[PDB]
């Protein structure tokens, strides 16, 4: 049950960050709601029906979804 | 009240449904349904309190949420009822559902923007206000993020499951509810959200009017499951932390229990529903 490792990268032009808190993700400094499923997969509020294996994968899915759009604070 | 397959609506019934939905939007009532759904999907967790999603109450909760929305539509036009979208049958972008006289089509590829139908941003009649990002226009990418809607044979495999739900009563469960929801197995409800794309793939998925027609067909599949399994009923039946038991009330209403929602015929019937 320990949390995933933190991460920080530029993905498709945007900075994505993740850190244990139970886990927080940011896209260009704006927090992105993410959640962990029982089986260890992740989703985000902009991909909430679509499990992906890791919080970085959920952050990257959000950047894909956003097509350049600023995230609004949650 | 009869809920009909969208594919069977007359031109006048499509006109009246669209107008009732647009009036709920204009008056500000529609956006509060979007807001309620997003609040629950953000709060429902597998290891904590869970009511609208990823839990046995997924089905009675959406049944009651859809009843709230249908009653709001009927306050504008009493002849309107919620239609349902059988995505196992109407599975391509050529479906009449997606015609400009009903819901409009897929979004253009540059930015996902829906360009036709009554809910296109250009009409001025469908601002996206309850949102997670700067974009204020309806978006869709039908078939963009997943290649196929569920097939009838897949649906039948799930309908054959006899247990309603099973411990631990969350996204890891075996049983009918979680296979219909889609977190395990060949994936019915979650995959349809992914297939539509745009706001339908997000926590603010009621921003797309197709939300209602999707969940009205999920709700019909629960009624079909009950006819296939008269010896099975909602579980759990008491004393379960974090989960809505059969006789416990559900948020946000607080005054209704899963037990009050098991028999849909108290509220509506379907155009056709298989017998046992
Ligand atoms: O549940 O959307
Ligand atoms: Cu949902
Ligand atoms: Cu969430
Ligand atoms: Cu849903
Ligand atoms: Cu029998």
């Amino acid at each position: 049950p320990a949390a995933p490792e933190s991460f920080d990268e530029v993905y498709k032009g945007r900075r994505i960050q993740g850190r244990p808190a139970g886990y927080e993700v940011f896209v260009d400094g704006v927090q992105l709601h993410v959640m962990r499923n029982a089986d260890g997969s992740w989703i985000s509020v902009v991909s909430h029906y679509d499990p992906v294996p890791t919080p970085r994968a959920a952050a990257r899915a959000a950047v894909d979804e956003l097509q350049g759009a600023p995230l609004l604070p949650f | 009240t009869v809920r009909k397959n969208q594919a069977t609506l007359t031109a006048d019934e499509k006109r009246r449904f669209v107008a009732a939905v647009l009036e709920l939007k204009r008056s500000g009532r529609y956006d509060e349904f979007v807001r309620t759904h997003n609040e629950f999907i953000m709060s429902d967790t597998d290891s904590g309190e869970r009511t609208g999603h990823r839990s046995p109450s997924f089905l009675p909760w959406h049944r009651r949420f859809l009843l709230d929305f249908e009653q709001a539509l009927q306050s504008v036009d009493s002849s309107v009822t919620l239609p349902y979208w059988d995505w196992s049958a109407d599975r391509t972008v050529r479906a009449s559902l997606w015609a400009p006289d009903f819901l409009g089509g897929t979004g253009r590829s540059t930015d996902g923007r829906v360009m036709d139908g009554p809910f296109a941003a250009s009409t001025g009649n469908w601002p996206i206000n309850v949102r997670v990002d700067s974009r204020t226009y309806l978006r869709r990418s039908l078939g963009g993020s997943v290649a196929e809607l569920p097939t009838r044979a897949e649906v039948e495999s799930v309908l054959a499951i006899s247990a309603y739900d099973l411990p631990p009563y969350n996204s890891a469960s075996e049983g009918f509810r979680n296979h219909l929801e889609g977190w395990r197995g060949v994936n019915l409800h979650n995959r349809v959200h992914v297939w539509v794309g745009g706001q339908m793939a997000t926590g603010v998925s009621p921003n797309d009017p197709v939300f209602w027609l999707h969940h009205a067909y999920v709700d019909k599949l629960w009624a079909e499951w009950q006819r296939r399994h008269p010896d099975s009923a909602y579980v759990p039946t008491g004393g379960t932390p974090d989960v809505v038991d059969l006789n416990e009330t559900m948020k946000p209403w607080n005054t209704v229990r899963p037990a009050d929602l098991l028999d849909h015929t108290a509220y509506y019937t379907f155009d056709a529903l298989e017998h046992h």
